[PDB]
């Protein structure tokens, strides 16, 4: 919808 | 509904000349209130009841007068409910969430503490925009992030998301990574202090990671606190 969900997406690889 | 400590004792009888009050806060649509019990174990009936709040951290203080028309006899015991705003004099307090009281009634003043938790002071309003959100946690600096165990919980993501937003924590976004539900979370204290938070669940543990940011990261170990009590119970 608003496209966030990959840059969500990212912010959560990067802290695994 | 959200989450509503059972009474405790705030000022016992044997303290008090024979006047008992438990009690509890709770937060309905915004509005704040001290529920109480008032209980006189005494001989002699009490009267001319008032309460008053020293100056907290939140700036707590009640919206009215107490509310008690006529003698409280002995061995009766009487439901309060004291509505609060955050409007008035600010002091920080140790621990932040103390509150000092003054009660009085026709026998003497009697002075007791109690802790505020911090969820009654949740806002409705605590939902963050997505994208200002990603620009808040990547501002906010890293070393204001401070993580905390939420241990033997074992809710799936959905119930912990409901049981949260029922309590004015937002869940803005879901992902899952490497087999693990991240939760982003953001809520909003009454003075205005934004908290931004992380949740990991996963198969294989038996604890929630809770990642907490905040500009004012000392609130952080209360919203801790109040996490815990909220998936508990």
């Amino acid at each position: 919808d608003d496209g966030l969900d990959e840059a969500f997406s990212r912010l959560a690889q990067s802290r695994t | 509904g959200g989450y509503v400590a059972p009474k405790a004792v705030w000022l016992p009888a044997v303290k008090a000349k024979g006047l008992e009050i438990s009690g509890t806060f709770t937060h309905r649509q915004g509005h704040i209130y001290m529920e109480m019990n008032f209980t006189n174990k005494a001989l002699q009936h009490m009267t001319d009841f008032a309460i008053q709040f020293n100056k907290n951290s939140f700036g707590v203080i009640p919206s009215t007068p107490l509310a008690i028309h006529t003698p409280l006899m002995p061995n009766q015991s009487i439901d309060v409910s004291l509505p609060l705003n955050t409007l008035g004099p600010v002091m920080k307090m140790e621990p932040l969430n103390n509150l000092q009281v003054a009660v009085k009634n026709n026998i003497d003043v009697f002075y007791f503490s109690c802790l505020i938790p911090l969820n009654v002071l949740f806002v409705e309003d605590g939902k963050m925009e997505r994208q200002v959100f990603l620009a808040t946690w990547k501002d906010i600096p890293n070393e204001n992030e401070l993580q905390f165990q939420i241990k033997e919980c074992h809710l799936n993501a959905d119930t912990v998301s409901s049981k949260l937003q029922n309590n004015n924590v937002y869940t803005i976004a879901k992902r899952n990574v490497e087999g693990q539900d991240m939760l982003y979370q953001s809520l909003k204290l009454t003075n205005g202090i934004w908290i931004l938070a992380e949740l990991r669940i996963q198969p294989g543990n038996p604890n929630y990671t809770l990642s907490l940011k905040c500009r004012a990261p000392e609130v952080s170990q209360y919203i801790y606190q109040v996490y815990d009590s909220i998936l508990k119970n």
